[PDB]
C-alpha cells in the first residue's frame, strides 16, 4: 500500500510565544510517603491540599504535615470463611469439627 | 498465449487443433483436475461424491464496458457434479454454479478491476531424473550420482562413495544399502547375484550388507525413518508403499512420467498416463548407474529401448520446460481445491445424512478468493507496458 | 526534476518524506561524508546532518534566521543522538557524560 | 552543555533507575476506544509522562503560559510542552527477583564464571528444575554433628 | 589484492630460503624433493613436497638448479609469499617492502600511478601490536594481543619489582583482524 | 528434617542471595595460587573466569544488576500510536508484550496474597521470566515469540541490532531540503569557476531569501504576499533573483 | 516450552472421584473452623494444653494437604477444559492460569450435599473464566463487553447468514435482521478490525518499512510559526498607535495581556466605570479599526 497517506497523532499542536517571566506563583509541600521520603510537589498558590496523593515513587503518601484524617473506609475481602458460611452453619462446623476432632482425638 | 488459454476451457477448436496433429485421448485442463480429484470418498466408505463436465456460460459485458466501467472480464461457470451414496445409490445430480471466471481477450489480455494486466511465464527446471559425475579433491576419483525429483513429494539420491560403494539415503536419511532396499523390497540375494552381479563393485554391498533377513533389515529401514518406534507390519511395506506406490501424496509429473520412459528406455510405445513409480524403473536406474561407473558406453534393458549411456546436462531445454498460464492457474485451481475440498470431506461426517444436497457440500467462495488471491500480489502478473505497440508485444 | 526548501517530514523521525506528490528529498549517502571528511569542511557537515536532517528545534530557528536576514545560529545538540541514549537506558545501563 | 570530556558506561542500578522515572503504572491500557484520551495508570498516562495537548491539563482548568511549572492536582498534570513525551522514561517494579539475560545466555557466560557454575545446570535454576543449597551453617552440624 | 590487505595463506605457496648455504634438489612423488644445507652449518632443512607444476624460480645468475648456492630468504619456486614467516625471518623493514613491490606492481600492470606513501600510511596499522610469548610479571596473557607502545610504557616503568621478562614477537595480523582490536567500542558496535 | 541448618531455594532470589553473599577477593587471590601453581585445563579455566573476576574486581561496581527487582520504560514516542483516515490505528509491537508484563505481575502480585501451592507459584515465576525474556530479545530462547501472519516481532535488540542497527539509523545516512536533482548537458563557453542554472528550479531553491528581498524593497507587504507572489511567479522575481544568487 | 515440563509436571499427579472429597471437605471445613477457632481462641484468650493445640494446627494443615490435593487433582480438568480455545486472542499459559484462578474460586464456593460433579459444578467458574479474560487482554484497545455480546452475536449471524445467502451481506440488511441501522453495524464493522503493524516490509525488497511513509497533518510547519510572531508584532506596532484607554480596554477585555476573555464589569470595575461606557468606547473603537490606513496592512494577515 505504498502511497502518500497520512495519518494522526492525537493531542494538541500550538505556536505560543515562548518567556521566562511573569508566571504564576506557587507553593510548595512535601508530602512524605510510608517509606520515608520528602517529596517537594510544586502547587499553584491557590490551590487546596489533598490528604492522600500518589507521588514520584509511584506510591501514595501523607503530607508534611501530622493532620492524619483517617485510617478508614477500606473493606475485608470476601474470605473462604464467608463462603463456607453461606452453604454451611455454625453447627455444621462445630459437631462437623466434633466429628474430625473426634478422629483426631481417637487418632 | 492464445493456444495456452483455450485448453483449460478446452474449446472444440483445441479439440479438432489438438486432434489432428496426433493426440489419440484429449482431455480438459479443467478435467485433468476433475479426474484425479473426482470421486470423493469419505473416511467411512459409505457415501462418494463425484464430479463431471466442465463447462462455461456467455459473456456478460463487453470490452470496452469492462474496461470503462472498471470491472472483471469474467464469465459464469457451471460443472455438473452428483453425490452417490454407498450404502443404497443416490442420483443427487445438481448443476451448481461454481463461480465467476476470469476471460482472455482475443488481444490474449486479462482485465482486473479496470486495468490491464498481464502473465509472466515462469521457466523451471522439468522433473525427472538427474544424473551427475563429481571428482573430489582429496583422492581425485569419481564419485557417481543421480537426483530423482518428482513433483510433489520428498526426493531419493543413488551416490558412490569416496570409499565403497553407495548413497542411497531417501529424503536424506544419511545413508541406505542398495541389496536391503532390494531384498526389503521382496527379493532374494541370489537375483542380486544373477541381475546385478556383473556390476561387481555391488557385490561388496552384499557382502556388507551386515544384515540377513527381510523384515530383520527392514525393522531397521524404520528406524532409519523415524527413529526410535517399535515398527509393526505397516511400517514393514505399507509405509514405504505410502511413499513409492501411493498415488495419493507422491504424484510426479506426467511429463516426468514421459521423461522416465523416454530416458530409461522404458516400454514407450504406450499411451499410458499414470504418477505411480514402480521398483522396477528404480532397479534400472541401479544398474545403469552401475554400467556407468564400471565405464560403458552403450545399454539395453530387459523389454525395453536400448539407451546410450551419458551424463546429465543441467541447463539444456530438455531438462527445463516452461510452466504456462494455463499450468499456472491449473495449480492455482488446484490449490484452490486443495483449500476447498479440505473440509467438504470433513463435513462428510458432521453433516446430516439424507438431508444433503451437493450445495450444502459446496463453498464456491474460497475458489474465487484463490483467484482474485492471484491475480493479486504476484509478480506474475503485471501491467502492460502500453507505451509502445512493440513494447506491449 | 525533484527540488525542495521546505516541506512535509515523516512522523517516525523528523526526516523529510518523498514520494510523487511530495517534492521528494534527495538521500545523502556515506562515502559523500568520506569526501567531506577529505576536505575537513566540518561546518558544512554540523549544518548538513543537524539542522537539515532531524532537529526540530533548529528548524524554526535557522529559518526565521533567514527571514530577519540575522546571523546563523549555531548548530543545538542532535536530538537524534540523544533518543539512542534513552534506549541505552531502556536495558539496564547507567550511561553518562562527563 | 557542548563541552563533553567522555562518555562512560556502567550497570544501572535499581535505585538509579527508580531516580530516573517519574512514576509507574499499573494497567494495561492505552487510551479510551470513544474520546481516545489516554487512562489512568497506563500508557500514555499524562500524570507521569505530561501533556499530550499543549500546556492543557486533563482537569482542563488552565491553559496559559502564565500558568507553567505547576500542577493541576484534579488532573495531576504538570503544565508544559508535549514533546518532552519523547523523553520521560517510566518503570514498573517486579514482585520477585529477575535475572538479566545477557549474563546468562551469552557465550561465554559470565554468570557461569562468576560463580565458577555450568550454563546448563545454571539454566535448569533460573528456568526452575531442581534446588540448589545457597547457604548453610557450619557451626551446629560442626559441634551437633 | 583484497586477500593480499587481510594477509591470508596464499594459494600459491612457494617457500623462502631459510639459512645461507648450498641446496640438494631432487625429485617426489609427483611434487618434488628439496634440501637446503645450512653455510656454517648445522641442521640441513628439508622441504618435501610442492606440485611440478609449481615449477622453479629463476635468480641473478639464470635459473634455479642443484648445488646452487642459497642466501638468506631467497623464494624458492614460483608463486606467492608468506607475509609471516619472512616476518619470522628476515625482519619487518624488509617486509614492508616487500609488500610495496607486490601491490605496486598490480597498479603498474595496468599502468595506473599510484603513489608509495599512501601504501605507506596503510601499512603503518599493520605492526602496530605485539602478542604474548611469556606473561613475564605482569598480567599478560598468552594468547592476546597487546599494543608496542603500551607494552613498551608498562616495561618503562621497570622499577625493579621482581623482573618482567614478557616476552613477545612483532605480529602481523589482517587488516579486519587488526580493526577488531579498538577502544572507541562503538565503531566495535558497527560490525 | 534438617531444614533448620542448611538454606535452598530455587531461582533468582536465590541467586541474589548468591550475589550478597559472595566476595570477590578470597575468590581472586584463590585464582592468583591457582596461577602461581596450576596449568593447562586448570590455569585456562582460572584464566577464562580470572579476567570477568578481575573486571568485577577493577571496578567500583557491584554484581547487584546482574539481577532486577524493577524493570524500566521506554517513553511513550518511541512507541508511537497513530490513527489513520478512516478510523485505521497502528502502533508498536512492543505495547502488548508490556502487557503481558504488567498482567503476569499483577496476576502473581494478587495470586500471592491469597497463598497457593508451589506448582503454580513457579509456574507464573517462569512465565514471568519468558516474558522478560522475550521482552528484551525475542526468539533467543527456545520458539521465537510471533504473532499475526506468524511472523516474529520485534524486540528490543531488534530495534538495536541488526539492518536497523547503528550504521543502518544513523551512518547509512538520509536525505536532506535545499537540494535537488536533474538532468546534465555542456556548458562549453563558460568557465572553470562559472556554472549554470536552470532557474525553475533555482527559483524554487531560494525561496526563503528571495522572499526576504522582495519585501525589502516595497515590493510586498509581508511574507504572505511574498510566498503567494511567489507561487504565482509573478514577472516581478527575476530581476531580484540576479542579486539574490 | 513449557507445555512439557507443565504436563510433565501434573502427570504425577492421580486422579480422585466423589466420596473421597465429600470426606475431604470435612478435613478442609475443620481447618476452617479450627482457624476461626483458634482466632476467637486469641480473642477470649484462655489457650488449650498441647494436645489441644497440635490437634488444631494439624487439621489446619490437613485441610491444606487435601485442598492442594484437589487443586493438584484438577489441574488435568483445567488442561482438558482449556485444551481447545486456542488459535485465537491469548497464549494458552494465560488460559492455564485464569482457569486456575476460577478453579479456587469454585474450590471456595463448592457443595458436596448438593451432589453433583466437581467438574460440573467448576465448568461455569472455568469458562466464566474464559469469557473474563479473553475479553479483557485479547485486544489492543478495550472494549467493554456488551459491546462484545453484539460482536459475538454479529459475527454469528453474519457468518451464518453469509452463509444463507451464500455471499457477502450488506449492512442495511444486517440493520434489517439485527434491527439496527446501517450506521451502528458500520460503527461496529469499524471497531471489529485489528490495528495493523509498522514494522513489517512493504510487500517486495526488502530492506524498507513502513515507518517511511506517514505523513502529519499536524506537523510543524515554519512559515505559520515565524508568521505568528510577526504577526502579534504587527499586533504591538498598529495597537500601540491608538489611545491609552482603548489599548487597555482592548487587551483587558479580550483576553491579550492575561489571556483570558472577561466579562463586561470586570475592566469597567478597575476603572470605576460603567458597562456602556466601555461598550461606547470599544464599539468607536471598532469603528477606528475599520479606518482603512491601519487595515490595508492588516488584510493579508487573514
Ligand atoms: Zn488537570
Amino acid at each position: 500500500a505504498d502511497r502518500v497517506l497520512r495519518g494522526s497523532r492525537l493531542g494538541a499542536v500550538s505556536y505560543e510565544t515562548d518567556r521566562n517571566h511573569d508566571l504564576a506563583p506557587r507553593q510548595i509541600a512535601r508530602y512524605r510517603t510510608d517509606n520515608g521520603e520528602e517529596f517537594e510537589v510544586p502547587f499553584a498558590d491557590d490551590a487546596e491540599i489533598p490528604g492522600t496523593w500518589l507521588c514520584r515513587n509511584g506510591m501514595e503518601g501523607t503530607l508534611i504535615e501530622g493532620d492524619l484524617p483517617e485510617p478508614k473506609k477500606v473493606k475485608p475481602p470476601r474470605t473462604h470463611w464467608d463462603m463456607l458460611l453461606e452453604r454451611r452453619s455454625i453447627e455444621e462446623l462445630e459437631e462437623l469439627l466434633k466429628e474430625r476432632l473426634e478422629l483426631i482425638r481417637s487418632r | 498465449q492464445t493456444d495456452s488459454f483455450e485448453w483449460l476451457i478446452g474449446s472444440p477448436r483445441w479439440r479438432e487443433s489438438a486432434a489432428e496433429r496426433g493426440d489419440v485421448n484429449p482431455v480438459g485442463g479443467l478435467e485433468e483436475v476433475l479426474y484425479e480429484l473426482s470421486p470423493i470418498e469419505d473416511f467411512s466408505g459409505s457415501m462418494s461424491l463425484s464430479f463431471s463436465d466442465p463447462r462455461f456460460d456467455d459473456v456478460k459485458a463487453p470490452v470496452d464496458e469492462c474496461k470503462d466501467k472498471d470491472m472483471t472480464y469474467a464469465a459464469p461457470l457451471f460443472v455438473t457434479a452428483e453425490f452417490i451414496n454407498n450404502n443404497t445409490g443416490e442420483i443427487k445430480s445438481q448443476t451448481v454454479f461454481m463461480g465467476d471466471f476470469p476471460m482472455m481477450t482475443e488481444k490474449g489480455t486479462f482485465i482486473i478491476n479496470g486495468t490491464e494486466r498481464v502473465v509472466v511465464s515462469q521457466l523451471v527446471r522439468s522433473p525427472g531424473v538427474y544424473f551427475d559425475e563429481t571428482i573430489d579433491k582429496s583422492t581425485d576419483k569419481t564419485l557417481h550420482s543421480v537426483k530423482v525429483i518428482p513433483s510433489r513429494g520428498a526426493w531419493l539420491e543413488f551416490d558412490v562413495d569416496k570409499r565403497d560403494t553407495v548413497g542411497v539415503r531417501i529424503d536424506r536419511k544419511r545413508r541406505q544399502p542398495v541389496t536391503v532396499l532390494l531384498k526389503a523390497l521382496g527379493w532374494t540375494s541370489e537375483q542380486i547375484v544373477e541381475r546385478f552381479g556383473f556390476s561387481e563393485i555391488m557385490r561388496s554391498t552384499l557382502e556388507k550388507d551386515n544384515t540377513v533377513g527381510t523384515d530383520e533389515a527392514l525393522l531397521d529401514i524404520y528406524r532409519k525413518l523415524r527413529p526410535g518406534e517399535p515398527p509393526t507390519k505397516e511400517s514393514a511395506q505399507t509405509l514405504l508403499e505410502n511413499l513409492f506406490f501411493k498415488e495419493k501424496r507422491y504424484d510426479l509429473a506426467r511429463v516426468g512420467r514421459y521423461k522416465v520412459n523416454k530416458k530409461l528406455g522404458l516400454h514407450v510405445g504406450e499411451p499410458i498416463t499414470s504418477s505411480t513409480l514402480t521398483e522396477e524403473d528404480v532397479v534400472a536406474t541401479i544398474e545403469y548407474l552401475v554400467r556407468l561407473h564400471e565405464g560403458q558406453t552403450t545399454m539395453t534393458v530387459p523389454g525395453g529401448v536400448e539407451v546410450p549411456v551419458e551424463t546429465d546436462d543441467i541447463d539444456h531445454f530438455g531438462n527445463r520446460r516452461l510452466r504456462t498460464v494455463g499450468e499456472l492457474i491449473q495449480n492455482q485451481i488446484r490449490v484452490g481445491m486443495s483449500r476447498m475440498e479440505r473440509v467438504v470431506r470433513e463435513r462428510m461426517t458432521t453433516q446430516d445424512v439424507e438431508a444433503i444436497t451437493p450445495q450444502t457440500l459446496i463453498n464456491i467462495r474460497p475458489v474465487v478468493a484463490a483467484i482474485k488471491e492471484f491475480f493479486g500480489t504476484s509478480q506474475l502478473s503485471q501491467f502492460m507496458d502500453q507505451n509502445n505497440p512493440l513494447s506491449g508485444l | 526534476i525533484h527540488a525542495r526548501s521546505t516541506g512535509p517530514y515523516s512522523m517516525i523521525t523528523q526526516q523529510p518524506l518523498g514520494g510523487k506528490a511530495q517534492f521528494g528529498g534527495q538521500r545523502f549517502g556515506e562515502m559523500e561524508c568520506w569526501a567531506m571528511q577529505a576536505y575537513g569542511a566540518a561546518y558544512t557537515l554540523q549544518e548538513l546532518l543537524t539542522i537539515k536532517s532531524d532537529d526540530t528545534v533548529g528548524r524554526v530557528k535557522v529559518y526565521e534566521a533567514i527571514v530577519k536576514g540575522e546571523n546563523i545560529p549555531e548548530p543545538g545538540i542532535p536530538e537524534s543522538f540523544k533518543v539512542l541514549l534513552k534506549e541505552l537506558q531502556s536495558l539496564c545501563l547507567n550511561v553518562e557524560v562527563l | 552543555v557542548n563541552f563533553f570530556d567522555e562518555l562512560r558506561i556502567g550497570l544501572a542500578t535499581a535505585e538509579d533507575i527508580r531516580q530516573w522515572s517519574y512514576g509507574e503504572v499499573k494497567k494495561p491500557e492505552t487510551i479510551n476506544y470513544r474520546t481516545l484520551k489516554p487512562e489512568k495508570d497506563g500508557l500514555f498516562c499524562e500524570k507521569i509522562f505530561g501533556p499530550t495537548r499543549d500546556w492543557e491539563c486533563y482537569c482542563g482548568k488552565y491553559k496559559r503560559v502564565r500558568f507553567k511549572g505547576i500542577i493541576c492536582e484534579r488532573c495531576g498534570v504538570e503544565v508544559t510542552r508535549a514533546k518532552v513525551r519523547r523523553e520521560r522514561m517510566g518503570h514498573i517494579e517486579l514482585a520477585a527477583p529477575v535475572t538479566h539475560i545477557w549474563y546468562f545466555k551469552g557465550v561465554p557466560s559470565r554468570l557461569g564464571y562468576l560463580l565458577d557454575l555450568a550454563p546448563k545446570d545454571l539454566e535448569k535454576i533460573i528456568y526452575f528444575a531442581a534446588y540448589v543449597i545457597t547457604s548453610v551453617d557450619e557451626e551446629m552440624r560442626h559441634n551437633e554433628l | 589484492v583484497q586477500e593480499l590487505f587481510e594477509a591470508r595463506v596464499p594459494r600459491g605457496k612457494a617457500p623462502i630460503a631459510d639459512v645461507t648455504g648450498r641446496v640438494r634438489l631432487e625429485d617426489g612423488e609427483r611434487f618434488y624433493k628439496i634440501t637446503i644445507v645450512p653455510d656454517d652449518g648445522g641442521e640441513e632443512v628439508v622441504y618435501d613436497k610442492i606440485s611440478k607444476r609449481q615449477r622453479l624460480r629463476v635468480f641473478k645468475e639464470r635459473v634455479l638448479s642443484d648445488g646452487d648456492h642459497v642466501e638468506v630468504g631467497q623464494q624458492l619456486m614460483e608463486g606467492s609469499a608468506d607475509p609471516h614467516e619472512v616476518l619470522r625471518v628476515q625482519g619487518p623493514r624488509e617486509v614492508q617492502i616487500h609488500l610495496v613491490r607486490e601491490v605496486q606492481e598490480v597498479y603498474r600492470a595496468q599502468g595506473v600511478s599510484i603513489h608509495d606513501k599512501h601504501i605507506e600510511v596503510i601499512v603503518r596499522q599493520m605492526l602496530r601490536r605485539v602478542t604474548i610469548i611469556d606473561s613475564g610479571s605482569t598480567e599478560f596473557l598468552p594468547g592476546s594481543l597487546i599494543d608496542r607502545a603500551e607494552f613498551e610504557a608498562e616495561n618503562r616503568r621497570v622499577v625493579a619489582e621482581g623482573g618482567e621478562p614478557a616476552a613477545g614477537r612483532p605480529v602481523l595480523m589482517g587488516i579486519t583482524k587488526a580493526s577488531l582490536a579498538t577502544d572507541s567500542w562503538l565503531s566495535a558496535a558497527s560490525f | 528434617r534438617y531444614g533448620e541448618y542448611f538454606t535452598g531455594a530455587m531461582g533468582a532470589e536465590s541467586i541474589q542471595k548468591l550475589i550478597e553473599n559472595f566476595d570477590i577477593d578470597a575468590e581472586a587471590e584463590s585464582l592468583r595460587d591457582v596461577i602461581r601453581n596450576g596449568k593447562g585445563q586448570k590455569k585456562l579455566r582460572a584464566l577464562k573466569r580470572l579476567k570477568v573476576v578481575a573486571a568485577f574486581q577493577q571496578s567500583g561496581n557491584s554484581p547487584m544488576g546482574m539481577v532486577l527487582d524493577a524493570v524500566p520504560v521506554i517513553p511513550p514516542e518511541l512507541r508511537p500510536m497513530v490513527q489513520l483516515d478512516g478510523g485505521r490505528f497502528a502502533t508498536s509491537d512492543l505495547n502488548d508484550l508490556y502487557r503481558r508484563v504488567i498482567n503476569r505481575n499483577n496476576r502473581l502480585k494478587r495470586l500471592i496474597d491469597l497463598g497457593a501451592p508451589e506448582i503454580i507459584v513457579n509456574n507464573e515465576k517462569r512465565m514471568l521470566q519468558e516474558s522478560v525474556d522475550a521482552l528484551f530479545d525475542n526468539g533467543r530462547r527456545g520458539r521465537p515469540v510471533t504473532g499475526p501472519g506468524n511472523r516474529p516481532l520485534k524486540s528490543l535488540s531488534d530495534l538495536l541490532k541488526g539492518k536497523q542497527g547503528r550504521f543502518r539509523q544513523n551512518l547509512l545516512g538520509k536525505r536532506v531540503d535545499y537540494s535537488g536533482r536533474s538532468v546534465i548537458v555542456v556548458g562549453p563557453q563558460l568557465k572553470l569557476h562559472q556554472c549554470g542554472l536552470p532557474k525553475l528550479m533555482a527559483l524554487e531553491l531560494f525561496k526563503p531569501f528571495v522572499m526576504k528581498r522582495l519585501v525589502d524593497l516595497n515590493h510586498a507587504q509581508n511574507i504572505k504576499s511574498a510566498k503567494r507572489m511567489v507561487e504565482r511567479q509573478r514577472p516581478q522575481v527575476w530581476d531580484v533573483l540576479e542579486e539574490v544568487i | 516450552d513449557s507445555v512439557r515440563a507443565y504436563l510433565k509436571q501434573i502427570g504425577k499427579v492421580a486422579l480422585l472421584n466423589a466420596e473421597e472429597e465429600v470426606e475431604l471437605a470435612k478435613r478442609i471445613e475443620a481447618g476452617l473452623y479450627a482457624t476461626q477457632l483458634m482466632t476467637e481462641l486469641s480473642e477470649r484468650g484462655e489457650k488449650l494444653p498441647a494436645a489441644q493445640r497440635r490437634d488444631m494446627m494439624w487439621i489446619c494443615r490437613d485441610g491444606d494437604r487435601a485442598k492442594n490435593h484437589l487443586l493438584e487433582a484438577n489441574l488435568r480438568l483445567v488442561v482438558s477444559l482449556a485444551k481447545r480455545y486456542t488459535g485465537r486472542g491469548m497464549a494458552f499459559l494465560d488460559l492455564i492460569q485464569e482457569g486456575n484462578l476460577g478453579l479456587i474460586r469454585a474450590v471456595e464456593k463448592f457443595d458436596y450435599t448438593k451432589g453433583y460433579k466437581f467438574s460440573t459444578y467448576a465448568t461455569w467458574w472455568i469458562r466464566q473464566a474464559i469469557t473474563r479474560a479473553m475479553a479483557d487482554q485479547a485486544r489492543t484497545i478495550r472494549i467493554p463487553v456488551h459491546m462484545v455480546e453484539v460482536i459475538n452475536k454479529l459475527g454469528r449471524i453474519q457468518r451464518e447468514l453469509l452463509q444463507d445467502l451464500g455471499r457477502e451481506p450488506t449492512p442495511e440488511e444486517l440493520a434489517k435482521e439485527m434491527d439496527i441501522t446501517p450506521e451502528k453495524v458500520l460503527e461496529i464493522q469499524q471497531y471489529a478490525r485489528e490495528p495493523i503493524s509498522l514494522d513489517q516490509t512493504i510487500g517486495d525488497e526488502g530492506d524498507s518499512q513502513l515507518g517511511d511513509f506517514i505523513e502529519d497533518s499536524e506537523a510543524v510547519v515554519a512559515v505559520d510559526a515565524v508568521s505568528f510572531t510577526l504577526l502579534q508584532d504587527q499586533l504591538q506596532s498598529v495597537l500601540d498607535t491608538l489611545s491609552e484607554r482603548e489599548a487597555g480596554v482592548v487587551r483587558l477585555r479580550f483576553g491579550l495581556t492575561d489571556g483570558q476573555p472577561r466579562t463586561l464589569d470586570e475592566i469597567g470595575q478597575v476603572y470605576g466605570v460603567t458597562r456602556e461606557r466601555i461598550r461606547q468606547i470599544e464599539s468607536k473603537t471598532m469603528s477606528k479599526l475599520r479606518h482603512p490606513s491601519r487595515s490595508q496592512v492588516l488584510r493579508d494577515y487573514l
